[PDB]
């Protein structure tokens, strides 16, 4: 129950960490799919398909971690936390 | 934070041995402090699909 | 700017320029940065459409001192700051600046966009007390709005033999309608028709017989316009609030919604009430003039008065009976007196309309005693050596004072500017200090499993009244996890062993009658390093569980410092509480029971003499206190501070006698570790509360913990430690 | 007046002089000696509060170097004409009175108690016959800065302090207007600053230009006086003297001939008149912000003139001697056509950022070309030409005409430093218009920044169509207790629309004490309020209540000041009348085109390796504890990471996360500092062995 | 009372005759 | 002259009654000269029709309740005045609501005579108990705007005629923001966000269009002064 | 009850420069909105005429004296800065102005082009000594609103030409004054009160008239969506 959010307060903050335990955890997880996206991108061209791209369609020049974000509030990814 | 002069001669003298377990330390190390974001429990996260 | 904008992000955008094939080659591109070729505004705007930036305002004083905002090109050389992040910048825009910073790896991007989003800053860490609210001029704009006056254009009025009752609008719409032709003032009482505004509970309860409302569901207000106008603004389904918005009402709400709310919600209805405060500030009429300014009308006469009182005072020391200290203290006093009663007449003699009154009381900015000075007296000032001048002014800022006033004036706004770099470098030593002290203090566990706990009085019952809530127990115990399940006087169980301590909590065990609950405290953790997160508690930026990692040392330490600035002035300003956390010798140096009995004192014009014969038996403790102090009120069944240290009652050992300040060595020799965390962590917030600062009790359990954290060995015996 | 306050300085630090840090804070205080002597309101803001003064108006230093400040004695009762000057020790013997007490036009004493101020800094009553001495003026314990603050027995001590020393950052506008309220002291500090030419005898002036001016003096004997015009000041400002006299005209001896910068007919003028309104609009003006009009930008109101200055030399070298001219190694032609035959840019040419100011040509040693290099030297036929490339150039941020060039040759007998043959020094003109970011102030220590400047169609307008051209908060007036500025507000209107006291039936009882000539203004006259003497309030509520109507016949403000406005976007009256009136608005030298800074990658410290420079590239922004403990309070450990290494002081990581921006992959992995390395083996020279070391205890090579 | 020969008349509300003048500054 | 960017408007739909209207780009400063001036002539210049009086043969006065309905005469009077109507005759043409019996009146209970019509026959009126009726006698006039009824106190001498604030408008609520819009280096052109919310009788865009028809209609006085040169 | 008349608009002079329009009846609550409107299109989208740059022999920046003339370039480039010309063209158009001697040199002194007048000739630009002569050439150009000085800083032009702030706006003063009529008859309107002065460039009648031109094809955009 809210009016859209726009700009970097989309997808909505409390709706990611339903998710995550806690935000110390979810911005690893972001950062570390950003990277995983951006590594994919960068073998595009030519390469072995080992790091599989964005999973929900991204947008004109939409950013790796705001791919990231937005493919982790559509339960689309696993994570698993260390010690 | 004081008499710099005096403790270093003390910790020479008493070949004294610190861990890297603080954040002053690992400021100035370079190292990710142990807090936060840092701990590796939470550095340590494995994500796939 | 576009020009700092372009040349930070340099880099991005000659990358995307080269990728774009507006250059053949990164040289080219840097080349066409260099010259800013007019190719480069439209891949500079598409470059940073989603990168945050940290914006920094030197001296960073507390956690809130970096943000990280969305950047936005503009016109100017200019950053342009919202206005609600200025309290936590506590920036002015007076030629003041502050840096711009960029981070650059997707790590240091999540973390700017997560941690440090300023949309989820709202609450202070320190109190837990919103830090990003409606704060100077939209409060104005606000309380103008939600006021009621009456006797105003098209209130309700009652119907009247053949003419119907007038005032009653079937919608929010007409009622804007209605204003928009002039028939109708803001604020006034109107009986409107809502529908898409939940009633008050009261009414909830009445109408639909607590059913429940949904939208669509018409129910009758009695209010203002004002007031409809102001509640649109608010997150649906909030009940409606009927009530003028002083700016501690404006607090009540905000921090509800954000107990009760997501973040999200609250950061947009923040920004709704930040542009309808500022929309109706322009409107409310608030300006200043000599008319508005007026004079008391009977400030002679008082005058009058009381420099004839001071003549008298005068003329009996010109016959000899008195010296200069009492001459000094007698008008002293009666010039005192005088600026209250002043200062009384010029209250009463206000209407409620002018615009320094509306200023003053809506919580705006300001307080009385500035009003006062400017049209009433600006009384007697402050010497160079401290002391106050027996001479005051009796001329306002207003009539404009003489040249002895004003020379003699100038002396306190000088030690003002001098003693400000000096209070800002202490709080910066005691800040890093602490924060040293601290560096080892983080959430390493979820929980420990202790049994001990700190026992922290609710609400004493008093012996005629059923019950009167603490003062305090906003700090105390407001966020704190509860040790040990609180048991009604039947087996019931108000509330469970473990449920963090709130609002709804506290109500429920305030209603059950308990006054006494003992919660988890980190001051009694078992966690060998760091402290687990179930005993430090609910956070306080946050609201929810701290979460474990973070890091509760350096953030007790900057709550601790951030209020060095402004706590002004044995000295109960900043040296006491450094010399408190330094655990030095306290100067008053109070004596204390040692043991607890009889006390049989004799009375020693030159020095006091103070004897306890112990009841259960042994010898006499005798203290040599000097007699040029004043007693402290002594622990008596009455506890009335006016009552004097009668000879032959009984105290409790360890309950200080004499006034001044108990030193915490003697206090923990002859109590206990407890009872001197008590008395540290009491003294701190008293004299942290006698300015008006609040900073929760946690923050300094912290430091508490870490300073009382060591064991003195007498005999080795068996061990290697000398 | 910045200049004639620093000759009047009184500083108490300084070589033979105590320092900030060993002096105590009990002498920065004020003590009831200075009365007359050193200015207590005129003093520094920052950390030099307290140690640097000022003399007052009338004090004159003894022979042997103790203040003296005037007194005119009271022989027995009747107040004597002539004065006596008394050093602190007599003054403290005797009985001193003020100056605004009240005395009978024949000396007599009307109060049978005269308030007197006498030894210890007592001050008390006395019969009137003990007074022995008495003042001159009620403005003997200010200083010059602080004397020309109207309606300072209004302001608090420290909005004052803060007004006077705002006064001596105001820059000189293009076009300069005499204030319509200020005290007397105006003419007096322009006369002697020495920044306007003033007669020295009296004569007839026969021919008058922009540049000079000669006056045939009575005895057959001309003179001629050279106005000195766009000149740069010491801090890149510019002093103009305008001629202000008509040829044939007789002027006096002493007589102000040119006005200077910041003078409007010879009297300072620092700052124009703008018409205020008081009120909140829109957010704009929240917090100090300050809203202006459009029509101050289009009308050159506070337009100001900086002129720049560069200069380079060419000093002979082991390897050769540098020289200018204008062939310069493998650069365009176009970008070279500005520069003339002998190498340096044209007068006149509009020079920008990063342009070429005068090319020279250094001597080279020997380097071998790196291959593709050489290759296309080879290829294009370009000779090596080993000469370097160091042509000055307008720095980062510097725009304007070329005014004027200034060379000085060994050859042509000029003495320049040794090793020096050429130096030529070119001075580049800007034209400043005020924009956002830029700050004014009044005259009563109220600062702000232009939040924004709305167009002409969008200020509130008054019944008549007059838009406001500022708007001021009112929510920071009261707070800060500075009403003077509101006094002042009102008598500026009062001023420019004029007034008309009645008097047909008799001087009202308000106006009993006005001067004779007081009682009638014309629009936009001048009026001025002494310190500590002045108008007092019932001389403004009487005045409100008498000004003169519009050409249209109206009266715009009530008898309590306040008019009905328009909005300008709305179009519809405010519901409530608001304060208006003419108020004087300086423009301060803190201008947000210096403020700006922005750095990505510049030049980096030799010894410290950390980021550094000038201003072509702006040095980085120190990243202090306090900020290192904010990040920590956080939980952001990597942000922390990447600014303490990766761009402070990893000199591989620098190169490489470079790369990395510039192309597509990621950030890598920061490094160790440089600032750990340089500790370790600054320790280890003391004979420390420091050895990092692993669980195990192995040592860890770095 | 302008010192200067030419300087511009603007009445001042001074209430009080000052009998000495400002000295060189 | 010429406009460097030519406004357009796009409708956006919100609800069958809501809109959301955008136009963009526009020069600096024409926003509010537009946004303002448009609000005000749709809420005050589109023609509607509304009840103006209401009788009550059951009631000799307004102080009381009308015996046999739950609803306060008050509540009454409210719940009509939201009535949406549309007349097609100039004079006040009167309507009349008879009901007998328990049950509940809804709008779609009254008898309109000619040209008149009633947009929301599911609206509720009152309910009514065992052996209760109510005759009420509610006239319809043409107009615009909004106008009291206290002004219209003054009607002739009748005995139970209670005067009501008639709303003479198909729209009821307008709100409009404005925006900046970056078309070039300017990036300082306006975008107006003009919100209306409409009756049933007219959508907001006819609404709107008969906005501009009459402000249009109403800067022609000036336009038609001279014929001069300017931009498009 | 429908307001049977329709609003009508009617000039009255008040002086050559200045006049007043009465526009009424107009609906209740609505002339404060129009009159703001009609001010607001007035101050700011009036097509005008002003001088664009100028250029004095042996001057190369405006930052300098020209011998013989008592102010320097600064002085008449802001005295200049008030010269008002109403320009028929719609190019740029050069002016001569060739002054020697003693005397005062005023608008008057000017010699513009067809198509160009000067409507103050009285208007005073520089004063000149019997020493020294004044030769200024400055181009006026039509347009709207306030354009800088920038303008010709990048056309690239000979080091003589001095670009000079652009002001092409003839209004000069816009003011209005409503007058209700509200009474408890239903016969409730509005009177509008339109005052506008104009720099004498323009008449005030042809300034309303452009602006009423400009807002009607605004508005057209609204009525086009039916
Ligand atoms: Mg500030
Ligand atoms: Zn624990």
């Amino acid at each position: 129950g809210y009016d859209t959010p726009l700009g970097i307060t989309n997808p909505p903050i409390d709706e990611l960490l339903d998710r995550v335990s806690s935000k110390y955890a979810l911005v690893i997880y972001a950062a570390k799919r950003a990277r995983q996206i951006n590594d994919y991108y960068n073998q595009l061209g030519e390469g072995i398909l080992e790091y599989v791209g964005p999973l929900v369609e991204p947008g004109l020049q939409e950013k790796p971690l705001s791919i990231a974000l937005r493919e982790i509030h559509a339960d689309l990814l696993e994570h698993t936390e260390g010690e | 934070f004081q008499e710099t002069t005096r403790v270093l001669t003390d910790a020479a003298i008493n070949c004294r041995s610190d861990k890297l377990n603080g954040l002053k330390e690992n400021v100035i190390i370079g190292k990710l402090i142990p807090a936060g974001t840092g701990i590796n429990r939470y550095r340590n996260i494995a994500v796939q699909p | 700017p576009k020009l700092m904008a372009l040349e930070l992000f340099k880099p991005f955008v000659m990358k995307r320029l080269v990728d774009l094939n507006h250059a053949q080659n990164i040289k080219s591109a840097k080349r066409m940065v260099e010259r800013q070729r007019p190719q480069v505004w439209d891949v500079l705007e598409e470059v940073i459409a989603e990168h945050p930036v940290l914006l920094n305002r030197a001296p960073t004083l507390h956690r809130l001192g970096i943000q990280a905002f969305e950047p936005m090109l503009v016109e100017g050389k200019a950053i342009q700051l919202h206005p609600l992040v200025c309290e936590a910048f506590n920036a002015d825009f007076d030629g003041d600046q502050m840096a711009v910073h960029l981070p650059l790896s997707a790590e240091a991007q999540a973390e700017a966009r997560i941690l440090m989003l300023s949309s989820n800053n709202i609450l202070s860490p320190a109190s837990g007390r919103p830090l990003a609210m409606p704060r100077l001029d939209m409060v104005t704009g606000l309380y103008y709005l939600t006021t009621e006056v009456p006797g105003d254009t098209g209130e309700y009025q009652p119907a009247s033999g053949d003419h119907p009752e007038t005032g009653v609008y079937s919608s929010p719409a007409e009622a804007i309608m209605a204003a928009d032709r002039g028939v109708l003032s803001v604020r006034a009482k109107i009986k409107v028709r809502l529908t898409q505004l939940r009633p008050p509970v009261e009414i909830e309860a009445e109408l639909f017989g607590h059913s429940g409302w949904q939208p669509g569901d018409a129910w009758m207000a009695e209010t203002t316009l004002g007031r409809v106008m102001f509640n649109e603004l608010l997150p649906l389904g909030y009940p409606f609030v009927n009530k003028q918005m002083h700016k501690k009402v404006q607090a009540a709400i905000i921090n509800d919604l954000a107990e009760r709310y997501p973040m999200i919600v609250v950061a947009q209805t923040v920004d709704k009430l930040k542009d309808a405060g500022f929309y109706w500030a322009t409107r409310s009429g608030v300006t200043v003039s000599m008319a508005d300014v007026l004079v008391p009308p009977r400030k002679k006469e008082i005058l009058d008065h009381y420099e004839e009182r001071a003549d008298k005072v005068e003329k009996q020391f010109q016959r000899g009976a008195l010296n200069h200290d009492e001459r000094n203290e007698a008008l002293v006093e009666i010039w005192k007196e005088a600026t209250d009663e002043v200062g009384q007449a010029l209250r009463e003699h206000y209407p409620d309309d002018n615009p320094i009154i509306t200023i003053v009381d809506s919580g705006a900015t300001g307080n009385f005693t500035q009003t006062r000075t400017l049209a009433g007296m600006k009384g007697l000032v402050t010497n160079p050596k401290g002391e106050f001048i027996p001479r005051p002014v009796k001329s306002s800022f207003r009539e404009g004072l003489t040249v002895l006033e004003y020379f003699i004036n100038t002396h306190g706004a000088r030690k003002g500017l001098a003693d400000t770099a000096l209070r800002t470098a202490d709080s910066g030593y005691l800040t890093r200090r602490l924060v040293d002290v601290s560096q080892d203090v983080i959430v390493r566990e979820h929980d420990c499993q202790t049994e001990r706990g700190i026992v922290v009085e609710l609400a004493e019952r008093a012996p005629d009244g059923t019950l009167i809530r603490d003062p305090y127990i906003e700090t105390s115990a407001y966020a704190r996890t509860l040790g040990t399940d609180a048991v009604d006087e039947a087996g019931n169980v108000i509330v469970e062993r473990g449920q963090d301590l709130g609002d709804p909590e506290i109500d429920a065990l305030l209603a059950a009658g308990i006054t006494q609950v003992k919660v988890r405290s980190v001051l009694t953790c078992a966690t060998s390093t760091g402290v687990c997160a179930t005993c430090y508690g609910r956070s306080m930026a946050t609201g929810k569980l701290v979460d474990i990692g973070e890091a509760v040392g350096i953030v007790a330490a900057q709550s601790i410092g951030e209020p060095g600035t402004q706590l002004t002035m044995i000295t109960g300003g900043l040296p006491r509480v450094q010399e408190l956390f330094e655990a030095r010798v306290p100067r008053g140096k109070a004596p204390i029971a040692d043991v607890t009995g009889r006390v049989r004192l004799e009375d020693g014009e030159r020095f006091y003499k103070i004897t306890i014969v112990p009841d259960d038996g042994g010898e006499e403790v005798v203290y040599d206190k000097i007699s040029k102090r004043q007693r402290l009120r002594v622990f008596k069944h009455e506890d009335g501070s006016e009552r004097v240290l009668s000879d032959g009652d009984h105290v409790e050992v360890g309950q200080q006698l004499m006034e001044g300040s108990a030193d915490p060595h003697e206090v923990l020799r002859v109590q206990g570790p407890r009872e001197v965390q008590i008395h540290l962590v009491r003294e701190v917030q008293e004299v942290y509360r006698a300015q008006g600062v609040s900073i929760h009790d946690k923050h300094i359990e912290v430091i508490v913990r870490q300073m009382l954290r060591r064991v003195t060995i007498i005999d080795s015996g068996s061990t290697e430690f000398l | 007046l910045s200049g004639l306050t620093h000759k009047r300085r009184l500083s108490a630090l300084g070589p033979g002089g105590l320092s900030r840090e060993r002096a105590g804070l009990e002498v920065r205080d004020v003590h009831p000696s200075h009365y007359g002597r050193m200015c207590p309101i005129e003093t520094p803001e920052g950390p030099n509060i307290g140690l640097i003064g000022s003399l007052s108006v009338y004090a004159r230093v003894n022979p042997f170097g103790f203040i003296e400040t005037p007194y005119r004695k009271v022989v027995d009762g009747v107040v004597s004409d002539e004065i006596v000057y008394l050093t602190a020790d007599e003054e403290d013997r005797h009985v001193v009175a003020q100056a605004n007490s009240p005395i009978d036009a024949d000396g007599r004493f009307v109060e049978p108690r005269v308030l007197v101020r006498r030894k210890a800094g007592e001050v008390e009553y006395v019969p009137s016959s003990e007074v022995d001495y008495m003042d001159v003026s009620p403005r003997q314990m200010v200083s010059v800065a602080t004397a020309m603050i109207p309606f300072l027995e209004h302001d608090d001590a420290n909005r004052a302090l803060m007004g006077a020393n705002m006064q001596r950052q105001a820059v000189p506008l293009v076009r300069s207007e005499a204030p319509l309220v200020g005290t007397g002291m105006e003419l007096r500090a322009a006369i002697d600053a020495g920044d306007v030419v003033v007669a020295e005898e009296s004569g007839v002036i026969e021919e008058v230009s922009a540049d000079y001016i000669t006056v045939m003096h009575d005895n057959g004997t001309r003179r001629t006086y050279r106005m000195r015009k766009f000149a740069r000041s010491n801090h890149g400002t510019c002093a103009n003297q305008c001629p202000i006299v008509d040829a044939g005209d007789r002027v006096e001896a002493g007589q102000v001939i040119a006005d200077g910068p910041c003078t409007d007919d010879g009297e300072m003028a620092l700052g124009k008149n703008l018409l205020v309104a008081i009120m909140p609009w829109e957010g704009h003006n929240y917090e100090d912000a300050i809203i202006l009009s459009n029509r101050l930008v289009e009308e050159d109101v506070l337009t100001s003139i900086h002129i720049e200055e560069h200069e380079i030399d060419a000093r002979d070298t082991k390897l050769g001697a540098e020289e200018i001219t204008r062939d310069i190694p493998n650069i365009s032609d176009e970008v070279l056509a500005d520069l003339d035959e002998r190498g340096i840019v044209r007068i006149g040419a509009e020079v920008r950022d990063g342009d070429i100011l005068v090319g020279k040509v250094t001597p080279k040693g020997e380097t071998e070309l790196t291959p593709e290099e050489r290759l296309l030297r080879a290829i294009f036929g370009e000779k090596a030409r080993e000469v370097r490339d160091t042509s000055l150039k307008v720095p980062h941020g510097e725009s304007g005409k070329v005014i004027g060039i200034r060379v000085f040759s060994r050859e042509d007998e000029d003495e320049l430093p040794a090793g020096v043959n050429e130096l030529v020094r070119v001075y580049v003109a800007q034209k400043r218009k005020i924009s956002d970011g830029d700050k004014l102030a009044g005259r009563h220590g109220n600062k702000g920044v232009i939040g924004k400047i709305l167009p002409v169609e969008d200020m509130p307008f008054l019944a008549d169509g007059t838009p406001v051209d500022i708007i001021l908060n009112t929510h920071g007036v009261p707070r800060r207790m500075n009403i003077g500025q509101i006094l002042e507000t009102h008598l500026g209107w009062c001023a420019h629309s004029g007034w008309k006291v009645d008097a047909a039936k008799g001087v009202p009882d308000w106006a009993a004490r006005l001067p004779d000539e007081l009682l009638e203004a014309q629009p936009n006259a001048i009026v001025s309020t002494p310190v500590f003497d002045g108008a007092q309030e019932a001389e403004l509520q009487g005045l409100l209540s008498c000004t003169l109507p519009n050409r249209d016949g109206d009266v715009l403000v009530d008898a309590d000041g306040k008019a009905m406005l328009f909005d300008g976007r709305s179009g519809e009256p405010f519901p409530y009348p608001v304060t208006v009136g003419y108020m004087y608005i300086m423009k301060l030298h803190h201008l947000v085109d210096d403020k700006i800074h922005a750095r990505s990658t510049g030049p980096y410290s030799m010894i410290t390796q950390q980021p550094l420079g000038g201003k072509a590239q702006f040095g980085g922004q120190r990243f202090g504890e306090m900020e290192c403990w904010a990040m920590q309070a956080y939980g952001a450990a990597y942000t922390l990471q990447e600014l303490l290494t990766i761009k402070s002081d990893d000199t591989v990581g620098r190169v490489k996360v470079y790369e990395a921006i510039v192309k597509g992959e990621n950030i890598p992995e920061p490094g160790i500092p440089e600032s750990f390395k340089v500790l370790l083996k600054e320790l280890q020279s003391l004979c420390l062995n420091v050895e990092v070391l692993s669980s195990d205890g192995a040592a860890i090579e770095l | 009372n302008n010192s200067v020969p030419g300087a511009p008349n603007r009445v001042s509300f001074a209430k009080l005759r000052e009998p000495l003048e400002v000295p060189g500054l | 002259m010429l406009i460097s960017q030519r406004p357009t408007l796009s409708e956006d739909v919100l609800t069958d009654n809501r809109s959301q209207f955008v136009i963009e780009p526009l020069e600096p400063g024409f926003g509010y000269t537009l946004g303002n001036s448009l609000r005000r002539t749709l809420l005050s210049s589109i023609p509607g029709a509304a009840v103006t009086s209401i009788r009550i043969d059951g009631v000799l006065h307004e102080f009381t309740t009308v015996p046999g309905v739950k609803e306060d005469v008050t509540e009454i009077i409210l719940n009509l005045k939201s009535l949406v109507v549309s007349s097609e005759e100039d004079e006040p043409v009167t309507m009349y609501l008879r009901k007998q019996g328990p049950g509940e009146v809804t709008a779609g209970d009254i008898v309109p005579p000619a040209g008149v019509t009633v947009h929301n026959p599911g609206m509720h009126i009152a309910t009514l108990n065992d052996k209760g009726k109510l005759e009420v006698e509610l006239v319809v006039e043409r107009g615009r705007g909004y106008v009291p009824a206290v002004q219209n106190r003054a009607s002739g001498a009748e005995i139970g005629r209670i005067p009501v604030d008639s709303i003479y408008s198909p729209v009821l609520k307008v709100t409009y923001k404005v925006d900046a819009t970056r078309v070039e280096q300017r990036t300082d052109f306006d975008k107006l966000i003009l919100d209306v919310e409409t009756k049933n009788s007219i959508s907001p865009r006819d609404a709107l269009a008969s906005a501009g028809k009459t402000l249009v209609e109403l800067f022609g006085l000036a336009r038609e002064l001279n014929v001069e040169a300017e931009g498009i």
